[PDB]
């Protein structure tokens, strides 16, 4: 059913009426949305070609908007002549609006056919004829062809410099053609040149109009040949200073902007002194907000440095008193652009004499809350998020201010409304997260604050008691009291809308109180009005109940181990059959059924490791025959091995094949797995071969990013049992007891720190997958593509890639590895076509070519891998695992030659 | 050996009671000895005392029977068959006292029906219709009395309510040989009479739009039109798994609808007394009365009852919203040839009458009301007015004109301004674009220029 | 000339500011390779300087962004195998070195010591890598030894030059030689991360003319839509024409490339008589290619690129062409 | 323009299977 919309549509398509032809034009976008391989769109192409050459002037504008909208398309087309032949066939009518049309479309295809020559020719005349929409068009078309062609581009500089300075067609036309001397970036001598003729323009047409047009056209010049920015930084200084309208100040401070975002490394020192200085002696107020806002965006990059650098006191410096003077205005948003270049000083280079500023710095920022607290505009909440990003950079860089910081923050929690509470709560809640010596300091006082929204309005309660609770969470980075669990629980059943605490629970699962989790997660388990949303709710009720039961351990007592653990895995295994009931074929929940198998099984190798601890205490020394390594226990722990590596290599492949979770989940996994790598190098240190070790852990264990409390504590947990592992290295005999202690130990330690169920366990935000459409005849099902054993399998595999949403969010997709593999599916097994081979999309597309040997005399099961490799370089393992069969047969006069030979 | 090795490893499994659960584990991951693994999941149930939620046995079948995995599926399901094909009476098969404990807590769920056993007594309904299902295990004559028992039951009010009782209703469905007895009859034939005279209650507090009295109405349309394959299709799409069902026990469901409770009068009466789906969309599911009254406008059964559908066209128009449900479009087409065709020779004059002028023009004043909307009511005018043009040899031996909608309001309807509005936002308006365009680019070369 | 003063400002603000963040560091390194690409790409006349400036920025980027890395933040058993970035680091940074020693035309012994340091960096990367994966004594002594021997290689064949080149990695190894010839590996390897930590970054003198070498297969285009067909287990020669500009000795050097679509390769060596001299600076190269295989069942995509030669290795310096071909059975 | 990049919680980051879950969850609103 992939060609049929395509004989529906042409069907649609050999109408006589004009609605039915336009109906099947405007309804091709949507096939091409829907299958994407270039068979289809090369048909589909063809066909509206064919229906462009005959057509009455109205079916040609509705294709143009076809081949305007699908222009990521255009690539797949396979037999491009004839679609360019068909379409270039209208350019020797004498109709000027199907001419124009036609111009147009040969501008939208530009992509496909950058060298063609008649195209230039046909642009080249058209573009010096008197009708106005066929000059249009041919301006329109000329720019697209000169963002890509090289003789187009000099041929066109020289006929639009003679059109532009030719005194004839009038301003209207010139602002229509400076873009085209935008476009002209291909050469050296031809940007010059553009560079000369945009400055004799600016200097010769004084205008309001042509100075704004063609100042944007010299920026993008600039900002597309990196030869010569500097100079139009400075020209636009100039311009900037020296200029008495107001629309050309604005034009120069969106300019300024554009440059300082794309090529920030080329601002000079002089230039910023020009900027500030200009900045100072402006008597009006958005101009200043426009010129701060430039020097905001600068501040945020490695133009700072090049401007403090050494080799005066930088107290006199221009900027940092220019930021002062628009940090004390009384405009909100130059004072939040001004406390943004204060905070970013703050935050970069340590030079002594300025630390002082620091202190300016911490008092702007509560300066600037105390008045966009009290506003409830979307303006003053704009400042709101300024200020916040600011005080968490500003807490981030210095962390010696980010106690005063947090304390004036919790001063503002006071007294604000209700959308104030939020976001000063998520400004709380990051900096509590990963700096958490200090969360604690709020404590009992948010309670209070808590408790005031017991009578607060109501149409922005709920999420205001999602923030308050988040950052309650957050902040108690030891434990929750039984009096906070009880003000929590019965503030929530005083009120709550029934999301909120499914909000509130999941927050306390990622944050490790799993008891008020269990908590809500019975509230939401009476609630609710579906089957698998009631199992998945149980299922992470289960969870939190064995979560409970791992906090319930006490240190140096191997019977609580036993019994906590057991209790574990009990109500892990309710939960996992509760998730296996929940899995729907719609949402295939696999990240959560996988991470919590892997949990389960983790638990069993602490169980099974601590009962074999045990077993010392429970066993002989080894047997009367035995009088280096004696007894059962030395085989139990080389078991041990083999489980521990394994579950090692099994997190590894979770880490690998999910590619759609968040940094947090990620690092998670990376937890899970180096536990698993502890307790495996734990283990052969101490009793399975010491003599190799020889290490001592010759790397660091220190200054580590420190990104979530867990992190901490688990890498806290991770340097105390390398360092009783280091410890008792080579003193004691092989089996000891002292190993078996070390073990007990870490085992505890590892338990102690609860879990962290993280953002990829609840909510996916990006997802991606790939097709891989196999082409050798593609079969049916159970019928094989039948092979002739004397040639080899031309497999032809295709695919393309489907962004669920935002492309892509966190990882992009680089590079894609397909794998290919036989099977002799009769009875190595046909390894010897084991393939690869790396692809490169163009836009969406994945297109190789793969030979495959089948030899023998049977049946073949050809399994194809996909494997992402992202920006950075690491290979993720996701794809559809597609197989296919094949049947092998002979030749009669083979198999004759081959029973007389 | 199968039957000595579930004896040594239950032996094992009360012998340790924490890793029953694990002995379960290893016979779910290598699909060994299924009687195994529900024996001891009955052993572990019998250990504990939480029955508070859903028991584990529930879970498990679940699991096991509507799952991700398929050979998993495959797995259990000809361990069913297997205890299914072991005729002779013996208590010592896990199979049947796994039934047994289903039948207790069946016991236990029994009342009506309570707000916090709503979704176990669902789930329960779930599980069965897939032991019944794909699994296929036929069952005895108290089990179904029991079956019909919980069925047949009171929802009090809840969204879970209208969920179990939709499921209820695709239960009896499925599986019409479940009923065996006349005085079971009688007693869903006094639950369907129930199910007639409550929809409303539950429709307005529950709040969900997808209720089930457009499902009631649709086994009504789709028996009184004789399409099976529709009911097939909703029985399979509500209850989530596909199972194919024999037309002879829907032939006499058939029967038990068309003769009696459902006739077509009141079947019309009922429908168009149903409410209208604020903020349509697409995004929502379901089956809709929106589905319902299309599926009564293509079997012609208004105007030969003699009951009105204006109104409600009307409001649902004015209640749809970003990205456009897949079924105004052709319900606007058949609303159009309700209009235009006549139902009968026996009444000529028998049509439906369009939209009056003074609403179209309410409308097109504004923006009080929604662009889809505008656009929706822009396509019902250019295509009561194409179609208008088409249908004239039927329309003069009709004799009751509707005639055009004036020049006035015409005047009155940016068409272009709507058009380049529809273009704009093509992208979730689909189905609709294309449309405007053909009737433009057919009926208008005031604008095609 | 604007671009030379451009290239020659950019530069000098590389070399200028080290003493930064890491972050800064890097953010200044990925601007300056952008620009230098941009350049390069905008100019023909210093498009081999820019370019070459690019690449050796881009080696310092790779060296400084896996000198940052979280396997510097945990211990060596606690090792992601699939999470490592500064593991193949190496092998780019080795592969470049091969490229700016054998790629480009103009060079004399300043940039030669300098990409040898570079190359000394590199081998030092790839053994902190290796010593931090693997736990085998002898092996990891055994590898301690090869890269003392290169260092002695090193200040062997460069035993001049020191006095001009300052505070750089070797310099200061040769500082503490004696004791790292006496050390334990792990000391050894410690001192090295401890090394590499505040290695200096060089200036590198840029020769007055340099020219970057590359080729153009100018037949086959590979746009050609026809097949090209013979019979199973008999050979097809291909005509392979391209032009050489900016290379130094193509005899001895430059070889063509065939990749079958089964992924067998062939390395063809040219002839000396094939070798045309079109000029004082441009070569054009004429050959037969020579084609076998066992039948197909679709007319497929071979791959053909020239690529240029070393000595022991070989590195791709031409635009990939793929021609069809298929290969019949016999009629009977 | 976010104060929070790890929130949870923010206008619209909601994925389909909590958008039924918030949509057959927000109806009842009562909790005991």
């Amino acid at each position: 059913d992939a060609n049929s919309a395509l004989m529906e549509l042409d069907k649609g398509l050999r109408s006589g009426k004009l609605g039915e032809q336009c109906e099947a034009v405007v309804r091709f976008p949507r096939l091409f949305q829907k299958y994407p391989f270039p068979i289809l769109i090369n048909s589909a192409f063809l066909k509206l070609a064919d229906v462009f050459r005959v057509g009455n002037n109205f079916l040609r504008l509705c294709v143009l908007k076809v081949t305007q909208q699908s222009e990521k398309h255009l690539e797949k087309i396979l037999n491009v002549d004839e679609f360019v032949k068909r379409i270039f066939s209208v350019i020797h009518s004498n109709d000027p609006v199907a001419r124009a049309i036609t111009l147009r479309m040969l501008g939208s295809l530009a992509s496909i056919i950058p060298e063609r020559k008649n195209a230039h020719h046909s642009i080249r005349q058209s573009l010096d004829s008197h009708d106005n929409v066929e000059v249009e068009a041919a301006v329109f078309a000329a720019a697209n062809f000169s963002a890509q062609s090289k003789d187009f581009a000099v041929g066109i500089c020289n006929k639009i410099s003679e059109m532009i300075q030719g005194l004839a067609t009038p301003v209207d036309l010139k602002l229509k053609l400076i873009p085209i001397l935008q476009h002209m970036h291909h050469d050296a001598i031809l940007a010059s040149s553009a560079r000369q003729l945009l400055q004799q323009l600016v200097t010769s047409y004084p205008s309001t109009k042509m100075v704004i047009v063609s100042l944007h056209t010299f920026t993008l010049l600039a900002a597309s040949s990196l030869v010569d920015t500097p100079k139009q930084i400075q020209l636009l200084l100039q311009y900037l200073k020296n200029d008495p309208r107001k629309a050309v100040k604005r034009l120069a401070i969106q300019d300024l902007k554009l440059l300082a975002n794309k090529t920030p490394h080329t601002w000079s020192r002089e230039n910023i002194q020009a900027l500030c200085e200009c900045a100072l002696q402006t008597p009006y107020d958005s101009l200043k907000l426009g010129m701060l806002s430039v020097l905001s965006t600068l501040s945020g990059t490695i133009a700072i440095k090049h401007y403090f650098s050494i080799v005066s006191s930088p107290r006199s410096s221009d900027l940092v008193k220019l930021a002062q003077e628009c940090c004390y205005h009384n405009n909100r948003g130059i004072a939040a652009h001004g406390v943004r270049v204060l905070t970013n000083i703050t935050v970069s280079c340590q030079e002594k004499d300025l630390l002082a500023l620091e202190q300016d710095a911490v008092f702007g920022l509560e300066s600037l809350l105390v008045l966009c607290s009290q506003d409830d505009s979307p303006g003053a909440q704009a400042t709101l998020k300024i200020a916040l990003n600011c005080m968490v950079k500003l807490a981030k860089g210095r962390p010696h201010l980010s106690q005063s910081v947090v304390e004036t923050l919790l001063t503002q929690l006071h007294s604000a409304q209700d959308a104030a509470r939020i976001l000063m709560c998520h400004c709380l809640a990051a900096i509590a997260m990963q700096l958490p010596v200090l969360g604690d300091g709020m404590l009992g006082d948010l309670m209070e604050l808590y408790k005031v929204i017991g009578r607060s309005a109501t149409d922005k309660q709920q999420e205001l008691l999602v923030s308050l609770a988040t950052v309650i969470f957050v902040a108690s980075q030891k434990a929750l009291s039984v009096e906070s669990k009880a003000v929590i629980k019965q503030q929530l059943e005083s009120v709550s809308n029934g999301w909120t605490v499914y909000r509130i629970a999941r927050q306390a699962s990622r944050m490790g109180n799993h008891d008020m989790a269990k908590e809500l997660y019975q509230s939401l388990l009476t609630q609710v009005a579906s089957e698998h949303f009631y199992f998945w709710l149980n299922s992470l009720k289960e969870f939190s109940h064995a979560e409970q039961c791992l906090t319930g351990l006490q240190e140096e007592n191997y019977s609580s181990a036993l019994s906590c653990i057991a209790e574990s895995l009990k109500f892990y295994h309710k939960g996992i059959a509760s998730l296996t009931a929940a899995s729907t074929p719609l949402n295939p929940l696999s990240f959560q059924c996988e991470f919590v198998k892997l949990r389960i099984d983790l638990l069993q190798a602490f169980s099974q490791l601590i009962c074999t601890c045990n077993s010392l205490k429970t066993s002989p020394p080894p047997a009367i025959a035995t009088t280096q390594r004696c007894g059962r226990i030395s085989n139990q722990m080389k078991q041990s091995m083999e489980e521990f590596r394994s579950l090692a290599s099994r997190y590894g492949d979770l880490y690998q094949a999910s590619f759609d979770a968040d940094s947090a989940t990620l690092r998670n996994v990376e937890l899970q797995q180096q536990s698993c790598l502890l307790i495996s190098h734990a283990i052969e240190a101490l009793i399975l071969d010491p003599e190799s070790a020889s290490f001592q852990e010759y790397g660091s264990t220190g200054t580590a990013h420190a990104d979530s409390e867990y992190e901490r504590r688990m890498m806290s947990v991770y340097n105390h049992v390398l360092e009783e592992v280091e410890s008792l290295n080579r003193k004691y005999t092989p089996v000891s007891y002292m190993h078996t202690a070390c073990l007990c130990n870490a085992i505890i330690a590892l338990l102690k720190v609860p879990l962290s169920f993280q953002r990829y366990f609840f909510q996916k935000l990006q997802s991606t997958s790939i097709k891989l459409a196999l082409s050798p005849s593609p079969r049916n099902p159970a019928e094989p593509i039948a092979v002739q054993n004397n040639q080899q399998l031309a497999l032809k595999v295709e695919g393309v890639v489907q962004h669920g949403s935002k492309p892509g969010l966190f990882r992009k997709i680089q590079s894609v590895c397909l794998n290919v593999s036989s099977t002799l599916q009769s009875k190595i097994d046909n390894m010897t076509n084991e393939m690869e081979q790396r692809v490169e999309p163009h836009n969406d597309y994945f297109s190789t070519q793969f030979l495959l040997n089948f030899a023998i005399l049977g049946t073949h099961n050809i399994t194809v891998e996909s494997s992402v490799k992202d920006a950075n370089g690491i290979v993720w393992k996701t794809g559809p695992r597609t197989t296919i069969f094949v049947k092998s047969l002979e030749d009669p006069y083979s198999q004759q030659i081959r029973l007389q030979q | 050996g199968g039957r000595r090795r579930t004896d040594a490893l239950r032996f094992l499994c009360k012998m340790n009671p924490s890793q029953a659960l694990k002995v379960r584990g290893m016979v779910v991951e290598e699909c060994h000895l299924p009687g195994l693994g529900v024996a001891l999941t009955l052993d572990h149930t019998k250990n504990e005392a939480c029955e508070d939620g859903v028991s584990d046995l529930v879970c498990f079948v679940s699991g096991l029977l509507l799952g991700t995995n398929a050979k998993v599926r495959t797995w259990f399901g000809t361990f069913i068959r297997n205890g299914q094909q072991r005729k002779r009476e013996t208590s010592s098969s896990v199979l049947w006292q796994m039934r047994r404990q289903l039948l207790l807590e069946l016991m236990g769920i029994l009342p009506g029906l309570k707000e916090e056993h709503v979704v176990k007594a669902s789930a329960l309904l779930r599980l069965y219709c897939a032991l019944m299902g794909i699994a296929g295990l036929k069952p005895t004559e108290e089990e179904a009395e029991q079956l019909l028992q919980l069925m047949t039951s009171r929802p009090p009010a809840t969204p879970a309510g209208v969920r179990f009782v939709s499921l209820s209703f695709c239960m009896l469905l499925a599986f019409s040989t479940l009923v065996s007895t006349p005085e079971q009859e009688q007693l869903m034939v006094v639950w369907l009479s129930w199910m007639i005279k409550e929809e409303a209650y539950f429709e307005s507090t529950s709040g969900v739009s997808a209720s089930f009295g457009e499902m009631l109405l649709l086994v009504a349309m789709y028996f009184h039109s004789n399409q099976l394959s529709a009911i097939i299709d909703l029985v399979c799409s509500t209850l989530g798994m596909k199972i194919v069902i024999k037309p002879s026990s829907l032939s006499r469901m058939k029967t038990i609808f068309t003769q009696e409770i459902f006739t077509e009068q009141v079947v019309t009466a009922h429908a168009v007394r149903v409410p209208v789906t604020s903020n349509l969309s697409a995004n929502i599911t379901g089956f809709l009365p929106i589905h319902c009254i299309y599926q009564l406008l293509r079997s012609r059964s208004f105007t030969k009852h003699k009951v009105s559908i204006k109104d409600w066209i009307y409001r649902q128009l004015c209640e749809t919203s970003t990205p456009l449900h897949p079924q105004l479009l052709p319900l606007i087409d058949v609303y159009i040839n309700s209009i235009l065709t006549p139902a009968s020779k026996s009444n000529p004059e028998a049509t439906n009458q369009p939209v009056t002028e003074q609403e179209i023009l309410n409308i097109f004043q504004g923006q009080r009301f929604s662009i889809t909307a505008q656009l929706l009511v822009l396509y019902y005018i250019l295509s009561y007015e194409e179609a208008l043009l088409a249908n004239t040899k039927t329309l003069a031996a009709m004799q009751r004109k509707p005639k055009s909608y004036s020049s006035s309001l015409m005047d009155q309807i940016p068409i272009k301004f709507l058009i380049r509005q529809a273009q704009g936002l093509q992208q979730e308006l689909g189905g609709l674009h294309s449309a405007l365009l053909r009737l433009l680019a057919t009926n208008y070369p005031h604008l095609c220029i | 000339d604007p671009s030379q003063q451009f290239l020659q400002q950019s530069l000098e603000r590389v070399y200028s500011l080290q003493h930064l963040d890491p972050q800064g560091a890097q953010e200044l390194l990925e601007f300056t390779i952008r620009d230098l690409q941009r350049l390069g790409e905008l100019q023909s006349e210093l498009a081999g300087v820019a370019d070459f400036s690019a690449t050796y920025l881009r080696c310092q980027l790779l060296l400084i962004k896996a000198l940052q890395e979280k396997l510097w933040n945990v211990a060596a058993p606690l090792y992601l195998k699939q999470s490592d970035l500064a593991s193949a680091a190496a092998k780019q940074i080795m592969e470049e070195t091969y490229k700016m020693e054998f790629m480009y035309s103009g060079v004399e012994n300043k940039q030669v010591v300098i990409i040898h340091h570079m190359r000394l960096q590199a081998k030092a990367l790839q053994l902190i890598v290796t010593a931090r994966t693997t736990r085998g004594l002898d092996p990891l002594f055994g590898m301690c030894e090869k890269f003392l021997q290169e260092v002695d290689f090193f200040q062997r064949y460069f035993i001049a030059d020191l006095p001009h080149l300052q505070d750089s990695f070797v310099d200061k190894l040769l500082d503490l030689m004696p004791r790292l010839m006496t050390s334990k590996p792990a000391e050894v390897v410690k001192i090295l991360q401890t090394m590499l930590r505040q290695s200096a970054f060089l200036h590198l003198p840029l020769p007055e003319q340099i020219h970057k070498a590359s080729a153009t297969i100018i037949e086959p285009a590979g746009e050609s839509d026809n097949p090209l067909r013979f019979t199973s287990g008999l050979v097809v020669a291909l005509d392979v024409d391209a032009t050489l500009e900016h290379v130094q000795d193509p005899q001895n050097t430059v070889k063509v490339q065939v990749l079958y679509p089964d992924g067998q390769a062939q390395m063809i060596h040219p002839k000396p008589a094939d070798f045309r001299n079109p000029g004082p600076g441009r070569h054009r190269l004429i050959t037969q290619v020579y084609l076998s295989h066992t039948a197909w069942t679709e007319a497929c995509q071979v791959e053909v690129r020239l690529l240029l030669a070393y000595n022991e290795g070989t590195i791709p310096f031409s635009k990939p062409v793929k021609v069809y071909i298929m290969p019949k059975p016999a009629r009977r | 323009a976010h104060v929070w990049e790890d929130n949870w919680d923010d206008d619209n980051v909601e994925d389909d299977f909590s958008n039924q879950l918030r949509a057959e969850l927000e109806k009842h609103g009562y909790k005991m």
